[PDB]
RNA sequence: GUCUACGGCCAUACCACCCUGAACGCGCCCGAUCUCGUCUGAUCUCGGAAGCUAAGCAGGGUCGGGCCUGGUUAGUACUUGGAUGGGAGACCGCCUGGGAAUACCGGGUGCUGUAGGCU
RNA sequence: GCUCAGGGAGGACAGAAACCUCCCGUGGAGCAGAAGGGCAAAAGCUCGCUUGAUCUUGAUUUUCAGUACGAAUACAGACCGU
């Protein structure tokens, strides 16, 4: 087993990474941060739904596995197979240490690496799943599930930005339709007019 | 028996009562620490002032 | 494929070199100490002299360094001595010496040391060096800016050194990379930096292609035979020519000429003629585009 | 109508015999190319030590010698008459550059002085033009600029031409 | 306790900008530094003979000394209770001429032409300094427009 | 208008490719007797002047890359001082002063010193 | 006097790796050692010549009491090297 997360909730430290002066760091429990049928298309996919952070609080690399699969077999649940994307939008880089007995007493108590903490600010975004807008009432509920599984206060915010893009819903399509957007996979490529005019006359054949 | 180690708490307080004296500065500095070649000619010149007197 | 090392990473982190160096002119790593002064002399002017031998001439300068750009005093050209008896052989040593010599009869004209320190008169290629006189001006001392060519024996700087010092310039040298050193032996042979200072090694390779092959002689010396100076005109050639320098080393200008003002460049397009031309190129692709398909 | 000064000279013949042993067996090595070219060869030291092969750090493996001028297109002649002027297209370098090894050395017409043995070599070609000597100069040196250049399909089709070789593919 | 040593906390002090490496520019050497001009130490990385010590880089001093290579500096360092006025010799590629004294000596050239000029007229020219004064009166012109009404945004959530 | 020699600041000057370069220059270029140095006159040193702008160099071009420089980001992040302010806390809001940094959008693309030519 | 690490491509046996040749190469190498800084016609590599790693007063910096030691920086007088 390990510690409750009470002894190492707030973001007391400097961020105390993984390096070549801490070495005998453990695996962390989250390693698989977005799935789903993440091979998607921009297009097939308009909605998307945020779970943003309140507290400026550390987050466990174990409550990060426990709220993805939660929110995975509910959205696995709710829309099927291939009807959604969750991406976990923080990667636990935050070494926690623990002074061990087991007689010493508190002679030089410099803690060994127990696990690694994903460390968060206020507005930051925890998790994001981007579906249909047919399932605008099952990405709130599965990230209101997730929720529980995390310490301190969550909100939910159904956002202006076409899935998981840097583009807002009611530009994009007339934006792609003038082909200042390139379909890029899962995310899109926003080509200016500044390079060579060789892009530009490939762009229009 | 452990102690504290080192402050430096009632130091700036203390320092400010007799307050923080300027180093007395002056017209006409030594001239120790100069460039000996330097000197020894400057004070050649000044060996050598009278001989021009009477121009003066 | 393989990674692309002119990374546009590359290009943000890229430090270009100082443009000299850039270019290929200028070694900093001499300039630092051919140029700059003690600063317990103040103003001073340290005075260097610049020989530089192109492929058609040999320029001679003398400068000192300021911030603004280091200020030339006086210049010695190859193509003046044709004024002086001299045409053909510009870039040899006896064309060297008769340019160290000019520069340093034109710089004592200049200050009016001409009559005072008047040289090393009749050229022999000893070690002379000039020594000031009690009561006159003391000599112009210089240092020489060797440039980038590496200076090994019979280097025609040095002849332009050699010149500079019996005109009166009170360079610092030695006479190990004068011609004359035997290598091994290391001891001087005046006679022989005497030989390429009057111009012989010239005058025996003409003799030498004369005898052996004369259409061989045509290609090499072509020029000689346009103004006719030959092997024994030789010595003559350059005695006069040292002669004429120093009776007369002041330089008359060329005089400017009126000016049409026409330019030979293109200038610099606008802001609305580039932007005119992107306008015409992406209108004219899809002019040929509708009528393709 | 084509500009004299984008002619197309051999620049240098880069000769080399890699023995891979050193001392008098390295020694005799040396003979096969000063008599070949007419100069003095120059040694090579072995980079650093791989024992695999049988070599150490700073001992004589190699020795090689380049040709300028005239010469240098005497000693490529016998090296295409004994390759019956057919180089493969992959022996065209990127860079303008060529190159062969023949098997045995007496086919050039040396005798062989019995127990001075049997060499190869390597025949490197590096192809020029008037105004390729820029880029090592102590004064304004600089890139020749990429007109000038000389590019495979232009080495190869030199080759076709100059002494009428046939170009075969592998 | 800290390590001492001469060069312990001179990190990212001696070292030279991101782009400005390499060859040291010679107006640098060439600049004439007299026995008295006032002049800031700022030490060099690229030069490592005849450094200021980290307790100067950023210190101004006068020169009291000037040799071949490098001049004398008098640095009012502060320890704990008093400031010592010391004398350092420190290399002429870690000393730059203080612009503080050339603001100064062109008012006093200034200060000095405005009592050549005008002495004998009677008119009074006012030479020191005042501090910015508090602002005169003036008709701030509605030239035809009405003022622009700023009301507070309504509050989104954005991220 | 523009080069040469020596430079100052050291990318508004650097990199990729394309076009044009009158006249002197700068060059490529031609050779190896003397100077000098190499395995090799390729480099270096030397003695040349038949050719040539092909390259170096110069000027210009590119919805170029970089560099420089504005705008935006944003009165945002942070921060000096203050309160018997809010809150279980984690942290927030206000008052009193100071105030950035990317993505993103424009504009620019060497200035000049001394000395000497060409037009 | 050269230019490094690494890479692309060619070349008898020869290959992933011996040796030669060209191109790109802002330091991604090296500088005895820990680490930081610094450096590209050098501070690196290779050659040539050497002994300034020598004799001798004072000043100054660093720790600091503004003391010693240690180590250092600018000078001056000699004798020398290149």
């Amino acid at each position: 087993g390990r510690r409750p997360a009470r002894c190492y909730r707030y973001c007391k430290n400097k961020p105390y990474p993984k390096s070549r002066f801490c070495r005998g760091v453990p695996d962390a429990k989250i390693r698989i941060f977005d799935l789903g049928r993440k091979k998607a298309k921009v297009d097939e996919f308009p909605l998307c739904g945020h779970m943003v952070s309140d507290e400026y609080e550390q987050l466990s690399s174990e409550a990060l596995e426990a709220a993805r699969i939660c929110a995975n077999k509910y959205m696995v649940k709710s829309c099927g197979k291939d009807g959604f994307h969750i991406r976990v939008r923080l990667h636990p880089f935050h070494v926690i240490r623990i002074n061990k007995m087991l007689q010493t007493g508190m002679r030089g108590a410099f803690g060994k690496p127990q696990g690694t903490v994903a460390r968060v600010h206020i507005g930051q975004v925890i998790m994001s799943i981007r579906t249909k807008l047919q399932n605008k009432e099952h990405v709130v509920e599965a990230l209101r599930r997730a929720k529980f599984k995390f310490p301190g206060r969550q909100k939910i915010h159904i956002s202006k930005k076409w899935g998981f893009t840097k583009f807002n819903a009611d530009e994009f399509e007339d934006m792609v339709a003038e082909k200042r957007l390139i379909p890029d996979g899962c995310g899109v490529k926003y080509i200016p007019n500044r390079g060579p005019l060789d892009k530009w006359r490939a762009l229009h054949s | 028996a452990k102690s504290k180690n080192h402050t430096t708490h009632n130091q700036s307080r203390k320092w400010h009562r007799n307050g923080i004296k300027k180093p007395r500065s002056q017209r006409y500095e030594s001239l120790k620490g100069v460039d000996p070649k330097f000197l020894r000619n400057m004070r050649f010149a000044k060996k050598h002032n009278k001989k021009g007197l009477k121009k003066m | 494929f393989v990674k692309v090392v002119k990374n546009k990473a590359y290009f943000k982190r890229y430090q270009v070199k100082f443009r000299r160096r850039r270019e290929g002119k200028t070694d900093y790593y001499a300039r630092k100490r051919l140029v700059i002064q003690d600063k317990n002399k103040y103003n001073t002017p340290k005075y260097r002299m610049i020989v530089r031998v192109t492929n058609r001439d040999i320029i001679c300068q003398i400068a000192y360094a300021r911030i603004e750009g280091d200020m030339i005093v006086c210049a010695a050209y190859a193509h003046e001595l044709p004024k002086y008896g001299v045409k053909v052989g510009l870039t040899n040593y006896a064309a060297a010496y008769c340019t160290g010599l000019l520069l340093a009869r034109r710089l004592l004209n200049r200050f009016g040391m001409d009559k005072i320190y008047e040289g090393q008169v009749e050229v022999t290629g000893d070690e002379y060096n000039v020594e000031s006189i009690d009561g006159q001006p003391g000599a112009f001392t210089c240092y020489l800016d060797a440039g980038l060519a590496r200076t090994t024996t019979g280097n025609k700087v040095f002849g332009a050194l050699k010149g500079a010092v019996d005109g009166g310039l009170s360079i610092p040298h030695s006479t190990k990379r004068f011609p004359g050193y035997d290598s091994e032996s290391k001891e001087f042979n005046a006679e022989v930096h005497r030989k390429h200072i009057m111009g012989q090694n010239v005058a025996d390779y003409m003799r030498y292609l004369m005898e052996e092959d004369e259409d061989a002689y045509k290609k090499q010396f072509s020029q000689y035979i346009k103004n006719n100076v030959t092997p024994d005109m030789m010595e003559e050639m350059y005695k006069k020519a040292h002669a004429a320098i120093r009776e007369n080393p002041v330089y008359e200008k060329k005089p400017k000429r009126e000016v049409k003002k026409k330019r030979w460049n293109r200038p610099k397009m606008s802001l609305a003629q580039k932007k005119d031309r992107v306008a015409q190129k992406k209108a004219s692709f899809l002019r040929a585009q509708e009528r393709a398909a | 109508k084509e500009n004299p000064m984008r002619e197309l000279r051999i620049r240098k013949l880069c000769l080399n015999i890699c023995v891979g042993e050193s001392g008098d067996r390295l020694t005799r090595a040396a003979k096969v190319l000063e008599q070949l070219t007419g100069q003095t060869p120059v040694f090579s030291k072995a980079r650093y030590t791989v024992r695999s092969f049988g070599i150490r750090r700073n001992e004589k493996i190699a020795v090689h010698c380049t040709v300028r001028g005239a010469k240098a297109e005497e000693i490529l002649e016998k090296g295409l008459k004994v390759r019956e002027y057919e180089l493969r297209k992959n022996n065209f370098s990127d860079t303008g550059n060529f190159g062969f090894g023949i098997q045995e050395h007496i086919d050039l017409g040396i005798k062989y002085d019995p127990s001075i043995g049997i060499y190869g070599l390597d025949f490197y070609v590096v192809l020029g033009r008037p105004g390729f000597s820029i880029a090592d100069k102590k004064r304004r040196t600089g890139c020749i600029g990429a007109k000038h250049r000389i590019s495979k399909e232009e080495a190869m089709r030199w080759f076709q031409q100059k002494y009428d070789g046939i170009i075969l593919p592998g | 306790t800290n390590t001492k040593g001469k060069r312990r906390g001179t990190r990212y002090m001696f070292s030279r900008p991101f782009r400005k490496h390499g060859v040291v520019p010679l107006a640098t050497y060439m600049r004439i530094y007299k026995k008295g001009d006032i002049v800031d130490i700022k030490g060099m990385g690229t030069v490592q003979k005849g450094m200021p010590h980290k307790c100067y880089h950023g210190k101004t001093g006068r020169v009291y000394n000037v040799t071949q290579h490098a001049v004398g500096i008098v640095v009012n360092k502060q320890v704990k209770g008093k400031i010592l006025a010391k004398r350092i010799n420190v290399r002429i590629e870690h000393i730059k001429h203080s612009k503080s004294r050339d603001s100064f000596l062109k008012r006093v050239k200034e200060n000095d032409q405005k009592k050549k000029e005008a002495k004998e007229k009677g008119t009074w020219v006012q030479l020191k300094r005042q501090p910015a004064p508090p602002r005169e009166a003036h008709f701030v012109r509605t030239n035809g427009k009405e003022p622009e009404l700023l009301e507070p945004i309504p509050y989104e959530f954005m991220a």
